[PDB]
RNA sequence: UGACUGCUCCCUAGCAUGCUACUACCG
RNA sequence: GCGGUAGUAGCAUGCUAGGGAGCAG
């Protein structure tokens, strides 16, 4: 603490003091420098503490608010925070089946209800373009979840039955094309 | 390593399930609920991955929703 | 020990609170004015008023307790979730609560 | 803190003693001087610390007297919203009935849990399942606590409205289940 | 929508007591 | 020359009051 005035009056008067005791002098010279210094002296050391203490609890103050702010700040953002989080850990799992149903569902093919896991019950999704058709679909069977299903059913926006002959490269291109394959788990 | 992983990300997907307003069908928050209450106390991790597959499904069939594509593509899921 | 065992005898419905009519100001109320118990017996109140003028503030919160007044104006309900023994309920709808899961 | 009763004394004191050192007088003054100045001092304290005693408790005093004043306020309203409470719940107890009933009584005491049950004029029943519907409430009008009830309403779980033509068998795993059947009192109260 | 107890840690404000220090009065 | 008294500053000790959090039945 050396920018107070208090600092400036005690420093000049320890100086004063001190070079007229080390040129030597008598009694009452001495006494009266003590009586002028120890005023200053002790108004420098009451301000010495007071600033440490004002600065101290100035800096907690700063951080209260920063805590205060930060905390509310935070819970205003928690779906996004917790949906970004939630794909971090999904992708750190690394498994067949979700990343499976993840990408099906990110090219276009989503279920409609609960996938079942008995050797029975109906699973029913939506195949939206012909390439997903000839990626899942081959034959009589279906590949969804890293498993085999039996396709019984396909239904097109029109709810017209559509039997699976009729799927073709180019015998396609006029139907109605959201299809909806119901089919269940085979054994 | 590879179960309270799966456990984790279990509660993490009832949270973000249950942010979408789910509870306001009593059936499937009732499934939601069983599913996740089933994986916590699982032994070993298959019964774990096949539940973990059917809580999943029930966020991927809900078309508004969110978006697969814009959170697969921010260098997240695959 | 022996009103426990002779209490099994008789109705369900005539255990609890007992009510009767008093005045305030002319108007009528419900309130409580003694108990039956399973173990106790049959008891009364000893400082009941029926005839009264305006009523101050611990009477406002004896009377707000009471499920007398609560019970006697609302709407039968029978309950078959559980076996045990229904009085009323106090609004249209029933409320279903649920538990959310922790923070990660 | 600047102009206390003794602050004028003090500070011409202080001026006339401190002017008579700057004059360059004996020792003598000097003496008086000290002295003075340190009797003047020793009675401005009090004068300083007492004045600063009673100022905070003043304002001690007077804070004390504010929160007794809101917690009087308080008090007022909650007495208000009782009273409303009480009086708007009045007005449903179906005076003729429950009149009817009391005068039947020996002493004007009745039990609490057949008041409801002899007096009301709604009836709402919630059912688990099928099976202990078709067994409770069955049809359009049905028979308990020795009195007929007709049927006003059916919803479900999530309060939305239920026909009585898709309560069947087959379609029961189809409907959030807790169901919950309004009816009347027919013949008697609605 | 959030019961009754018990124990412990952290921060601030006041009170009481003690230690030291600086001036001043008195003998 | 020693003690007493009156303010002022720093430090320590125990209570009361307010706030935040943890465990147990």
């Amino acid at each position: 603490f050396s920018s107070l005035p208090s600092y400036a009056a005690f420093a000049t008067a320890q100086e004063a003091y001190e070079q007229a005791v080390a040129n030597g002098d008598s009694e009452v010279v001495l006494k009266k420098l003590k009586k002028s210094l120890n005023v200053a002296k002790s108004e420098f050391d009451r301000d010495a503490a007071m600033q440490r203490k004002l600065e101290k609890m100035a800096d907690q103050a700063m951080t209260q608010m920063y805590k205060q702010a930060r905390s509310e700040d935070k819970r205003a953002k928690v779906t996004s925070a917790m949906q970004t989080m939630l794909f971090t850990m999904l992708r750190k799992l690394d498994n067949d089946a979700l990343n499976n149903i993840i990408n099906n569902a990110r090219d276009g093919c989503v279920p409609l209800n609960i996938i079942p896991l008995t050797t029975a019950a109906k699973l029913m999704v939506v195949i939206p373009d012909y390439n997903t058709y000839k990626n899942t679909c081959d034959g009589t069977t279906f590949t969804y979840a890293s498993a085999l299903w039996e396709i019984q059913q396909v239904v097109d926006a029109d709810s017209k039955i559509v039997q699976l002959s009729e799927i073709s490269m180019d015998n396609s291109p006029n139907l109605a094309w959201p299809l909806i394959v119901t089919a269940l788990r085979a054994n | 390593s590879k179960m309270s992983d799966v456990k984790c990300t279990s509660v993490v997907l009832l949270s973000v399930l249950q942010q979408l307003r789910v509870e306001s069908s009593s059936k499937l928050w009732a499934q939601c609920v069983q599913l996740h209450n089933d994986i916590l106390l699982a032994k070993d991790t298959t019964e774990a991955f096949e539940k973990m597959v059917s809580l999943l499904s029930v966020l991927l069939s809900m078309q508004g929703a969110v978006d697969i594509n814009k959170l697969c593509e921010e260098m997240l899921d695959n | 020990n022996f009103n426990v065992l002779f209490s099994t005898v008789f109705p369900p419905t005539s255990f609890g609170p007992l009510v009767r009519k008093i005045f305030v100001d002319g108007v009528p109320f419900v309130v409580s004015t003694g108990y039956h118990f399973r173990e106790l017996g049959v008891v009364h109140n000893q400082d009941v008023n029926l005839h009264s003028s305006r009523l101050s503030f611990k009477e406002l919160l004896v009377y707000a307790a009471d499920p007398a007044m609560h019970a006697a104006s609302g709407n039968l309900l029978l309950d078959k979730r559980t076996t045990c023994f229904s009085v009323a309920a106090l609004t249209n709808n029933v409320a279903f609560q649920t538990v959310k899961p922790g923070n990660f």
